[PDB]
This record gives C-alpha cells, sequence and structure tokens, in this order.
RNA sequence: CAACGUUGAGUUUGGAACCCUGAACAGACUGCCGGUGAUAAGCCGGAGGAAGGUGAGGAUGACGUCAAGUCAUCAUGCCCCUUAUGCCCUGGGCGACACACGUGCUACAAUGGCCGGGACAAAGGGUCGCGAUCCCGCGAGGGUGAGCUAACCCCAAAAACCCGUCCUCAGUUCGGAUUGCAGGCUGCAACUCGCCUGCAUGAAGCCGGAAUCGCUAGUAAUCGCCGGUCAGCCAUACGGCGGUGAAUU
C-alpha cells in the first residue's frame, strides 16, 4: 500500500515549514514562482562549482523568509568546506545571481549559511552519499551498511534505508529495504526525518528512500 | 415539476431567474392570475 | 508536455502585452459609439489585431510541468506537484485538513 | 492607531502580538487589545494519483488568523517604539491611522 | 448485526392524545421526513373518522389494531436440503409493526381523494374487521395453519 | 362553448379552457382573461357579453390553421434552402445541437 | 442595435467584385461571417475542411450564417 | 450463432486488437458448445481478446483470451487464459467454462441433499 | 405591540437579568430570559404559535421543560434565537429553558434528570466523503 | 447587548453582564459504587456528568498481492524520426449515428401541481472583481454606480415548511421532450457546437420483466445554497454547507 511523507503527515506539530512567509492569495503565486526560482539557482551553482572541486556536498535544506524589506535565504549545509574555502565565498557569489534572479525592487536579499552539525544524521546527506557510492558501481549491499555504520555512530535512535530500481543493471528491478532500531511511522509526536532522492545510473533511474528517527 | 423553464421551480434549478422567477417586488411578473369571484 | 506549447503561450502573453490598450480602446468605441454603418469600421479595426492578441485566446498552464488541464490558479500549479510541494512543505500556510 | 497582523501560523503571530502590545504597554499609550478576528480558512481538494483514480482526494487547507490591535493615544514615543519594532517574517501588518 | 444486538430506543407520546401508539402511527406515514404535513393528516383522520361515527376514536385504534394484528406468520427455513416454511411465532413490538403496515399499505393503495379519508376509511373498516388489512392477517393465517405440519418446534 | 375559433373548451376554468386552442398557452390566457375581458367564471357559466368579447379578442391572435400552416412554411423554406437545420428536418436528426450518439429517441420515433 | 458579423476580406472583395461587376468565385474560410443583402447572385465556395464547396446566393440566404451551407461531415449509412 | 441461445448476450471485444470473421465463427462455435448445453442458466458471455509480443512488444508471442460467464442466478464465471493463437486461447477458455458451469450446474441443480 | 411588552418587561438587554440559560441545538442558537408571572411565549419579538408554525409537536418541545414542574402559568418566557431551522431552534429553547430552571433553583434537578431534558444534543450533521453521493451513500453500483 | 431615531443610517452613546470569535486551560481514565468472574483481563448494571466504555466524524493503509494503472502530468534506460514522426497558421475533428453497455437528472401527480401573502440557515467566494440605489425593458438584460482588499460592503432570492384562493382523478393546472418565431449576454468569431429570455408547440410516460444497487441515526429520504475550473459554458457532473427527518436488526 502506499504511506504518507512523513514530512507532510506532521506539519505544524512536529515539523515546521521552509519558506516561512505569508502573502495575499493573488501574490501568493508569484510569490511561490519566486522561492522556486532562487531555490533552482541556488542548488545549480553549488552543483556545479562543488563537484568541479571534486567534493560531497550537502545540501540539507533551504529555508526562505520573505520579509517586506530583506528576503533571507538560510542554507542548512552538512560541509560548507566546498563553499566557503573558495575565493569568491558562496555568499557573495550566490547574493549577486538570486538577487539577478527575483528582483531588486523593493526587496534585497540576505545569504546565510548554517552548519549542521551532524551531517549523517540528516537523510538528505547521506542519501546524497549513497547516490555517490551507487554512482561508483559499488555493489548495494556494501553502500547500504557503511551508511547504517556511519549514520548509527554519527547519533540516530533509528532507520530505514530503501532503495529501488535495476540494482546491478540486472534486467528485472526491484526494491530492497533495511530497517534499523525502531522506526515508528504512525506516531505523530516521533520526529521524522524522511528523504527522497533520484540516481540516473547506466542502467537508469534508481530510488532512495530514507527515514530517520530522532526520538519523541 | 423541476425541467420547467417556464415554472419558478424549474427556473430555480436551471439557475436563471427569469420572468417566472423574480428578482426582486418590483419587477414585472406574468400577467395576474388574481381575480377569482366566489361568493356563498 | 512540449516545449513549444509552453513557447506558444509565451508569444500569445507578449503580443497580448503590445495590444492590450489598443483592445481596450475599441471596445470603449464600439461600446459607447452608436451609428451601425461606423461600427462595420470600428469592428474592422477590432478584427485586424493577429488572433493570438485576444484575451480569449490566452490559457494557463501549470508553470512547473506546463501542464494544460488541472491548474488551481491561487498557486499556478498542476494538483501534482501542488500535492508533492505540499508534502515537503514549501507552501506555507498549508496542512492536510480532516474537518 | 489599529493594527491587522495577519499570519499562518499561531505561535508566531501571538508572540509578535506579545511583542507590539508591550513595547505599546512600556511607552504609556492605551491598548485596546489583542482582538481575535474570525479564522479564515481555505479547502482545495486535489486527485492524489496522477491517472485515472477518481475517488482519491488529497485535502489540504489553508488558515489565516487575524489579530487586531487598538492603541489609543500615539504618543511620539508609542509611534516610535511600535515603528521600530521586529516582527518575525511569516506575521503581516497593516497600519490603518 | 452480527454481534452486537439492539439497545431500546424512547418510545415517545404524540402531543394531542399522549398517546404511544398514535405516534408509532405518524412516524410510519412519514415520507421525506416532514411531519408538519404527517400530523395533519393524521388528525383529519381524527376528524372524519370522529365526523362519521360518535364512538372515541382513541378507542377505534385499538379495535383497528387488535383486529389486524398477526399473532403468527410463517417463514423460510432450510432443513435437511428441503425447503419448508416453518410457522414462526411473532413478537408483540413485530404484531404492532405488522399492523400498522398493513394498515397504511391498503390505505395508500384506497380509491379516495385525500390520505386522511384513506386512513379514516381503513381504520373504520378495520375496527369492523370488514377490509384488506384484516383480511391479508386471516390469508397469514390460511397459509400458517396449511404449513402446520413443518413446525418440529410445536 | 364551442364558438370560440371553432374548438370545445368544455366545463372548466375560463383560463385553462382557452388553452385548448392551439395558439393560446399559459402567457396569452391569463393576459387576455385578467386584463381585456375582466372576468374568471367557469365555461358555460359565461354571459354572452363576455363571450362576445373573448371571440373578438382571441380572433387577434393566430390559431390552429394559421400557426400550423406558418410554422409549416418555416419548415418547408428551410428544407428548400438546403442549409444545414433543413437537413436536419428532412433526415430526421436533432438539430439544436444535440448529440446523436445515444438519445434522438423522441424524433428518432418517426 | 447589435451590429451583424462578416469578415473583413470577404466584405471588401465582395465590394471590389460589385463595383467591377463580374460574377466570379470566392475561395472563403469565414463559415461565420453573415450573407449580407449586397452579396446575392455570386458564387461562394466555402470551406468545409478540405475541399471548397461551391454554393450559389439567392434572396433567401440572408440573415444566415455561410457555413450552413458547406457540409463537413461525410455520412452515408452504416 | 445459436437460435436456442437468442437469450444470451454474446459480446465480442478486441482489447489491442482487430477482429476478423474467422475469429468471429471459431468464437460463435466454441462458446458455443460451452453455453448451449447449459443455456437455461446462462446470461451474458463476455471475450476479450489480449494480444501482445512478436511485433507488437516484448516478450513471447502471446494472444490471451478473458471470458465472463453470468447466470441468471450466479454471477462471476472468470476464466483467463494465455497461449499461441487465438484459436488455441478460445479452445482453452472454452475446456474452461465447460468446467466452471458444470460444475454450477452439479452444485445446484442436482436436488443436492444439503442438510445443515 | 409584543415589541413593548418584551422592551418594558426587560430594561437590561438579554444578558443583565438574574435567570437566563443558553440552548443551542444544530446550527441553532437560542439565548433565553425566564421572568416570574402570569405565562407568554415570546419568540423573536412574536408569539409561539406564530412563530413555531403551531406544529404540535415543536409547542410540545418547547412547554416541556415546564411539564415536569407545573410552572406553566408561573413564568414568563422570552429569547431570541438564530441560526438552523426552526425545530432546532425550538430544541434550543427546551435546553436554554432547563437551564435557566436550575439557575432559579436546584432542587429541580432530579424531575429534570430523568427526563432528559439537560443533555446538549450533540448529533450534528456528518460531512460529504470523497467519492461518495453524499455522507454514507454510495453511488449506484454495477457489479458488471 | 441595550438606547436615540431611520431605512442610508450614525460611529452616536454606555455595558463586557448574554452571544460570538480564538487563545490558553480543565474534563472521560472502567476513574468511583454494586453485581459478576480462577485473584486476572474483562463482561451486565448504577451514580455523578454536556458527554461512558474506540463519546461522534476525519487524516491515518504493515510485510506483501495483482509481472494492476500511468513513458500523455513529471523524471528516465534503450530503440527510432530528424527538409520530417519536429515547428507556424486558418479551417475542420474530438460534438458523426442502425444499435448495444454503464453512471446520472426529470418524471408518471393530490404526502400533489399553480397563485398570493408571511418565517427560519450554514459555509463559502469577491479590486482587470463582487456590484447595492436609481432609471429604461413583460423579460433575460441595458444605463448609473454607492460600499467593500472583507465578522464592516456585495453575490443574497435560501428552498422545503405555514396561513389563505383555485384544480379533487383526467394523459389533466400532471409531465415536460421536441420544434418554430422573436431576442439577450460573453467573446475578433456562437452554422457545424455556448448559455440565458419572451410567445408558441405540447412526445413518451399511470411506479416499470428477469435481475440488481445504496443505507444502522442526524443516517436514509427529501429541500435548496456556495465553490473550484472559468471571457462564456455542455454542471443534472465533481468538492463542500446547512433545512426537515424516519422505519428495521
Ligand atoms: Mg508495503
Ligand atoms: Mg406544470
Ligand atoms: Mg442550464
Ligand atoms: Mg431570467
Ligand atoms: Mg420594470
Ligand atoms: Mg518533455
Ligand atoms: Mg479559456
Ligand atoms: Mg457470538
Ligand atoms: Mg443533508
Ligand atoms: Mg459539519
Ligand atoms: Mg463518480
Ligand atoms: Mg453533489
Ligand atoms: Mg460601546
Ligand atoms: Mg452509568
Ligand atoms: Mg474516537
Ligand atoms: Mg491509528
Ligand atoms: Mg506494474
Ligand atoms: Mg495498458
Ligand atoms: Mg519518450
Ligand atoms: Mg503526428
Ligand atoms: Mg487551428
Ligand atoms: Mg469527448
Ligand atoms: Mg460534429
Ligand atoms: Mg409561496
Ligand atoms: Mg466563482
Ligand atoms: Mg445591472
Ligand atoms: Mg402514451
Ligand atoms: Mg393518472
Ligand atoms: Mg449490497
Ligand atoms: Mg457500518
Ligand atoms: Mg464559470
Ligand atoms: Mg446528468
Amino acid at each position: 500500500g502506499q504511506k504518507i511523507n512523513p514530512l507532510g503527515f506532521r506539519l505544524g506539530t512536529t515539523q515546521s515549514h521552509y519558506s516561512l512567509w505569508f502573502s495575499q492569495p493573488k501574490n501568493y503565486a508569484e510569490g511561490l514562482q519566486e522561492d522556486q526560482k532562487i531555490r533552482d539557482c541556488i542548488k545549480n551553482y553549488v552543483q556545479k562549482n562543488t563537484k568541479t572541486s571534486s567534493g560531497v556536498e550537502g545540501i540539507a535544506r533551504i529555508e526562505i523568509q520573505k520579509r517586506i524589506d530583506l528576503i533571507q535565504v538560510i542554507i542548512h549545509m552538512g560541509f560548507p568546506k566546498l563553499l566557503i574555502e573558495n575565493r569568491p565565498q558562496g555568499v557573495e557569489d550566490l547574493k549577486i545571481n538570486v538577487q539577478k534572479e527575483l528582483n531588486c525592487v523593493n526587496r534585497k536579499l540576505n545569504i546565510a549559511i548554517t552548519r549542521i552539525a551532524k551531517p549523517y544524521g540528516d537523510p538528505n546527506i547521506l542519501a546524497e552519499f549513497i547516490a555517490g557510492q551507487l554512482k561508483s558501481r559499488v555493489s548495494f549491499r556494501k553502500a547500504m551498511k557503511k551508511a547504517i555504520e556511519l549514520t548509527e555512530q554519527a547519533d540516530t535512535k533509528g532507520i530505514q534505508i530503501q532503495i529501488a530500481g535495476r540494482i546491478d543493471g540486472k534486467e528485472i528491478a526491484r526494491i530492497e529495504w533495511i530497517r534499523e532500531g525502531r522506526v515508528p511511522l504512525q506516531t505523530i509526536r516521533a520526529k521524522i526525518d524522511y528523504c527522497a532522492y533520484t540516481v540516473r545510473t547506466i542502467y537508469g533511474v534508481l530510488g532512495i528512500k530514507i527515514w530517520i528517527f530522532m526520538g519523541e | 415539476g423541476r425541467g420547467d423553464r417556464k415554472t419558478a421551480k424549474g427556473k430555480r434549478f436551471n439557475h436563471s431567474f427569469g420572468n417566472a422567477r423574480p428578482k426582486n417586488k418590483n419587477k414585472g411578473r406574468g400577467p395576474p392570475k388574481a381575480p377569482i369571484f366566489p361568493k356563498g | 508536455a512540449r516545449k513549444s506549447l509552453i513557447q506558444r503561450e509565451k508569444k500569445r502573453r507578449n503580443l497580448e502585452q503590445k495590444y492590450h490598450l489598443i483592445r481596450r480602446s475599441s471596445k470603449q468605441e464600439i461600446r459607447k459609439v452608436t451609428s451601425l454603418s461606423d461600427k462595420w469600421e470600428i469592428h474592422g479595426k477590432l478584427q485586424s489585431p493577429p488572433r493570438n492578441s485576444a484575451p480569449a485566446r490566452l490559457h494557463r498552464r501549470c508553470f512547473l510541468t506546463g501542464r494544460p488541464r488541472a491548474n488551481i490558479r491561487d498557486f499556478g500549479l498542476s494538483g501534482h506537484i501542488l500535492r508533492e510541494m505540499v508534502h515537503t512543505c514549501l507552501l506555507p500556510g498549508a496542512t492536510r485538513s480532516s474537518w | 492607531i489599529r493594527i491587522k497582523l495577519r499570519s499562518y501560523w499561531v505561535p508566531l503571530i501571538e508572540d509578535s502580538c506579545k511583542q507590539i502590545m508591550d513595547a505599546a504597554r512600556t511607552t504609556n499609550a492605551k491598548i485596546m487589545g489583542p482582538v481575535p478576528l474570525p479564522t479564515k480558512k481555505r479547502i482545495y481538494c486535489v486527485l492524489k494519483s496522477p491517472h485515472v483514480h477518481k475517488d482519491a482526494r488529497f485535502h489540504f487547507e489553508i488558515r489565516t488568523h487575524q489579530r487586531l490591535i487598538d492603541i489609543l493615544y500615539p504618543t511620539a514615543q508609542t509611534i516610535d517604539s511600535l515603528m521600530q519594532l521586529d516582527l518575525p517574517a511569516g506575521v503581516d501588518v497593516e497600519v490603518k491611522l | 448485526s452480527r454481534r452486537g444486538t439492539v439497545e431500546e430506543k424512547t418510545a415517545k407520546s404524540d402531543p394531542i392524545y399522549r398517546n404511544r401508539l398514535v405516534n408509532m402511527l405518524v412516524n410510519r406515514i412519514l415520507k421525506h421526513g416532514k411531519k408538519s404535513l404527517a400530523y395533519q393528516i393524521l388528525y383529519r383522520a381524527v376528524k372524519k373518522i370522529q365526523q362519521k361515527t360518535e364512538t372515541n376514536p382513541l378507542s377505534v385504534l385499538r379495535q383497528a389494531i387488535r383486529g389486524v394484528t398477526p399473532d403468527i406468520a410463517v417463514k423460510a427455513r432450510r432443513v435437511g436440503g428441503s425447503t419448508h416454511q416453518v410457522p414462526i411465532e411473532i413478537g408483540s413490538t413485530q404484531g404492532k409493526a405488522l399492523a400498522i403496515r398493513w394498515l397504511l399499505g391498503a390505505a395508500r393503495k384506497r380509491p379516495g381523494r385525500n390520505m386522511a379519508f384513506k386512513l379514516s376509511s381503513e381504520l373504520v373498516d378495520a375496527a369492523k374487521g370488514s377490509g384488506d388489512a384484516v383480511r391479508k392477517k386471516e390469508e397469514t393465517h390460511r397459509m400458517a395453519e396449511a404449513n402446520r405440519a413443518f413446525a418440529h418446534f410445536r | 362553448v364551442r364558438v370560440g375559433n371553432v374548438e370545445i373548451p368544455n366545463n372548466k376554468r375560463v383560463e385553462y379552457s382557452l388553452q385548448y386552442i392551439h395558439g393560446i398557452g399559459r402567457s396569452r390566457a391569463r393576459q387576455i382573461l385578467c386584463d381585456l375581458t375582466l372576468e374568471n367564471k367557469l365555461t358555460k357559466e359565461l354571459s354572452e357579453d363576455e363571450l362576445l368579447q373573448v371571440r373578438d379578442e382571441v380572433t387577434k391572435y393566430m390559431i390552429e390553421g394559421d400557426l400550423r400552416r406558418f410554422n409549416a412554411i418555416a419548415i418547408r423554406r428551410l428544407k428548400e434552402i438546403q442549409c444545414y437545420r433543413g437537413v436536419r428536418h428532412i433526415q430526421g436528426l436533432p438539430c439544436r445541437g444535440q448529440r446523436t450518439k445515444n438519445n434522438c429517441r423522441t424524433l428518432k420515433r418517426g | 442595435k447589435k451590429n451583424p458579423f462578416v469578415a473583413n476580406h470577404l466584405l471588401r472583395k465582395i465590394e471590389k467584385l460589385n463595383k467591377k461587376a463580374e460574377k466570379e468565385i470566392i475561395v472563403t474560410w469565414s463559415r461565420a461571417s453573415t450573407i449580407i443583402p449586397t452579396m446575392i447572385g455570386h458564387t461562394i465556395a466555402i470551406h468545409n475542411g478540405r475541399e471548397h464547396l461551391p454554393i450559389y446566393i439567392t434572396d433567401r440566404m440572408v440573415g444566415h450564417k455561410l457555413g450552413e451551407f458547406a457540409p463537413t461531415l461525410n455520412f452515408r449509412g452504416h | 450463432w445459436d437460435g436456442p441461445l437468442s437469450s444470451v448476450k454474446l459480446i465480442l471485444q478486441g482489447r489491442n486488437l482487430e477482429v476478423s470473421d474467422n475469429v468471429r465463427s471459431h468464437v460463435e462455435d466454441k462458446v458455443g458448445k460451452s453455453v448451449a448445453k447449459h443455456s437455461h442458466l446462462v446470461r451474458e458471455v463476455d471475450v476479450r481478446l489480449s494480444a501482445r509480443g512478436g511485433d507488437l512488444s516484448k516478450g513471447p508471442k502471446l494472444r490471451r483470451c478473458e471470458v465472463t460467464l453470468f447466470t441468471k442466478r450466479h454471477g462471476v464465471i472468470r476464466a483467463e487464459e494465455d497461449a499461441e493463437s487465438l484459436y488455441s486461447s478460445i479452445d482453452l477458455v472454452s475446456s474452461i467454462i465447460q468446467r466452471k458451469l458444470r460444475k454450477i450446474k452439479d452444485k445446484v441443480s442436482d436436488h443436492g441433499r444439503h442438510m445443515k | 405591540d409584543l415589541e413593548k411588552f418584551v422592551k418594558s418587561r426587560l430594561p437590561g438587554g438579554f444578558a443583565a437579568q438574574t435567570v437566563i440559560g443558553t440552548g443551542r441545538r444544530k446550527c441553532a442558537i437560542a439565548r433565553v430570559v425566564l421572568q416570574e408571572g402570569t405565562g407568554k411565549f415570546i419568540i423573536n419579538y412574536r408569539d409561539a404559535k406564530e412563530y413555531l408554525q403551531g406544529n404540535p409537536l415543536w409547542l410540545q418541545y418547547v412547554k416541556t421543560p415546564l411539564a415536569t414542574l407545573g410552572y406553566e402559568t408561573n413564568y414568563d418566557v422570552f429569547v431570541k434565537a438564530h441560526g438552523g431551522g426552526l425545530s432546532g431552534q425550538a430544541q434550543a429553547i427546551s435546553l436554554g429553558v432547563a437551564r435557566a430552571l436550575l439557575k432559579v433553583s436546584a432542587s429541580h434537578r432530579a424531575p429534570l434528570k430523568q427526563e432528559g431534558l439537560l443533555t446538549r444534543d450533540s448529533r450534528i450533521v456528518e460531512r460529504k466523503k470523497p467519492g461518495l453521493k453524499k455522507a454514507r451513500k454510495a453511488p449506484q453500483f454495477s457489479k458488471r
């Protein structure tokens, strides 16, 4: 059967929103469009500028808070050694482009990068990791178990990892999943970080879903 | 009868107010049916 | 869908921007001004601008995908993308609602 | 001066109200309170699936809450104390004078 | 109804006469849940029955229902690969139900003008035992007794 | 009273009696009755004066013969024209923009 | 009180052809445009979607549209 | 097709495929036997044909016939077959139908003494 | 005329008075001022039998909380009502009366709890559920 | 809530005492009593209580099944087209028509149909918008345009119900198809193919064979109101809101 994105299930209980703004119903469509444009930009830039310098760049999430004056972007990021160490620091170099995109009329932009302490207590980062290893034609067993290890030494109470597609390039697709510790998906009180990710292989697409249970 | 566009009912169902089902008291309805003279 | 449909739409928008106030003007002109044989020529003016200049010719498509059907206006988005994005919490104020 | 706050999430708007009400309580101007207005709640429903099945729906709302705050007498200090105030990025303020 | 049985519901009293019976019949006469109309129809039936005869209509009720109340009916049983009509005996509430029902049924089929006229016609004909709603009950008995041999719980 | 336009309203209220003429619906009936003549009774209770008034008033609006040949010459004309509506009148298929895949039954019965 | 409709190109074509007093075949795609008395005795070939069908205009035609006279759907039998 | 079966609705639907005259006649014959003897019960025969494989798709050349029977009383007789040739498939379905039918007739119409 | 009887019998608005009760059921809300002397039923500046249409049922609902007592000639009732239809307004009037009655004298409790007039009726309309015609009504359904 | 007076009201006073709004909090846990039960979980009853044994509805859908559905939302392996299998345009077409199958509306009438006069909702939507008032039209609509970025103003008439007056058994004052005439609106464009009005027309159809579907209480039945899509709509659809309110186990 189908479950609900455990993100969406708890909204306004144990999980905040990402875009924190408000708009009158007409402007709502426009504003949403703007958020999409800058999320697009900021993902593209970081992808191209970090994967040229050969590193694993966690982009954990993008929080956007619109105020009448200044629109502020907070990047939750796992390893900003790639973004900070380059000479044109990501702050300014992105500030210029992201402010090219939305508008500068009545709105100026502020970029603030946040270091998420434990990178492997976040699903999104971890799934980018497995995506890297499976893009390397490492067997999925090894990748799964490495992820499990890194994470359970990274302080996690429970985790469930699913990988679906043509596995090892074999002709008939399948679904392989591992549950570890304790992961209630039905308990609304439980803090649950979910993430979905997609990979492009020689053999076509591969999906990864990850559940992380941080406690109540 | 609800399928009658000549009746208040049928207008009200068809969502067209018209000669039969008037907007206000000042819009002329169809020619009056008022007179009858029973006595006794 | 096809890129070319989104392009058709863009070009319609642009043309409607060009001829917008001309349309309002010839419209209030044929509305307010009598003399039927005069309205022949002002409706000869109406029929000159490109058929892609009419506001009834514009068509709203979802701005992420471009899906021509199923567009709930407030979000300028098609139902599916709208839904996934309700689950990744990109929509401010959006909550699964049980009344 | 009457301000109409409108925001989605509750904690942000009542905290923002707490800031305004205490910043106008400090500067000694009289306040007619954080009067709750009726919550306006929009329902939309959409097809769960990308094809076919018509009975799979998804109901989601948007809840907007409206607070009203009436400050009676506008001191120079009161106007400046409430024009300076820092209100979180998810609340909207309307000032009718 | 496989698991739970039914709890009892408050037996009401008709507003004018404080009766359980009259309220039973105004509930069974109901259609599209307009009680406004049902009460009117039944009260004009009491008016025509007090018009035709000088006897207390409150009694003509008990005569009408004592008259058409079946004490026995049959039921289809599957016994030994054989399909039997078995004369199962009827409870009291079910008796009053059946009564009110054949009364109302034969009342809806009358040739007349109003419903108050029909209902009064049939209360008048059932209180004397003179009509279709009593005939129907007696047929149920006729077909209960011809089948009397098939009750082994006898 | 037979005299009104060769036809027979019979033993009823006057309006719904007058309606039996082809050419009189609900509107012309209560208009003629409650505006010009002014009287509402049974049919056979109509005094000679009121009756004369009625005949004289109903004589200025079209009737069975006239209307039947009127719509007949409209339909005829359209059939000669060879327009679309006419093609449909000739063929026996609905011309008002109704779909032919399912229910023509009223008009297909012929 | 409201105008009837006729397409521009068509109206000036029939204008020129009525002025120069000749009967010529006019190929038109306006199935919309009304037949205005100033066009009678003309032969107008209207688009049915593939072929242009010639139609001869009569006194009777006026007040109608053009595409009434050009059958679009090809149907004979089952 | 049959007169004694005239009371029955024979519905022949190509799904992905084009129906010929020989397919028609063959359907009438093989479903014909199946139903004819048990006709008194039978009501509606729904036959769908699904072809796949060869030049159309991946996998073997499969032609799959689904039939469905209803009786005046019992519903839902479902028969699904996969084979090489349409003809083969139909023969298979008829083989199944016959069995299910005479199972129904067997159960109910036996005056089966069922005591319980 | 009745507006002046209600206005002159009650100077202090609908809030001030000592003995009050509020019924609510379905979408109908009714605020009930109880008074001493005679008896009259004024519902929204109109009479009981006027407003409630004289459907014996509804009248009986309104007059029932006073019949378990016998105070019909001892009390005078003025109520204002909005929301819903008239049945629910009748019920709400019944309840609000029961509450005002427990406000006057607390010894009325034992009759009113045996009759069951003190309980707010919780039954309200069930929402429309998607894929269904109304509430529990499913579309006409073909097995085939 | 009351008052002053008006149908335009005021912002014109007091009250925060009723209601309502929406924020915090309390309340229901077999918690208490009695009876049962190996002591056990519980099961029948009783008290208090607005509520009593998941109090009522909703979101919630395990491991998996059907190589179910979807490459026409989106993404994608591979294959294939690439002066055409891509792209611009105006007309058609998706709306055809011997029939067959399914979902729906209106019905066949006095528990009813027509008319006139009275009463009571909820929830919604609304600045390229909703549009009061007034004026012209029998009428859709047309001219005028307050007020309102919405507990303020508008859509807005709720309809069933009720007091009266007609029909009291008819293919009718039932039912309203079909079709003609004359128009209104949207829109460059209403013939194929929009919707709405006025006059006329007045088909079938007397509760429907075999079979079969929905429902356990605010439910069925029955009455209307709103929304989204939207220049205009094919909406009787779909998503909601309330009015009246059963029988049965
Ligand atoms: Mg599963
Ligand atoms: Mg009628
Ligand atoms: Mg309509
Ligand atoms: Mg109208
Ligand atoms: Mg007028
Ligand atoms: Mg594409
Ligand atoms: Mg459009
Ligand atoms: Mg048991
Ligand atoms: Mg309802
Ligand atoms: Mg509700
Ligand atoms: Mg459906
Ligand atoms: Mg519906
Ligand atoms: Mg005050
Ligand atoms: Mg108890
Ligand atoms: Mg519960
Ligand atoms: Mg649960
Ligand atoms: Mg599959
Ligand atoms: Mg398929
Ligand atoms: Mg492709
Ligand atoms: Mg092609
Ligand atoms: Mg085209
Ligand atoms: Mg279609
Ligand atoms: Mg067509
Ligand atoms: Mg009325
Ligand atoms: Mg709308
Ligand atoms: Mg207007
Ligand atoms: Mg007939
Ligand atoms: Mg009849
Ligand atoms: Mg069933
Ligand atoms: Mg159940
Ligand atoms: Mg629309
Ligand atoms: Mg329909």
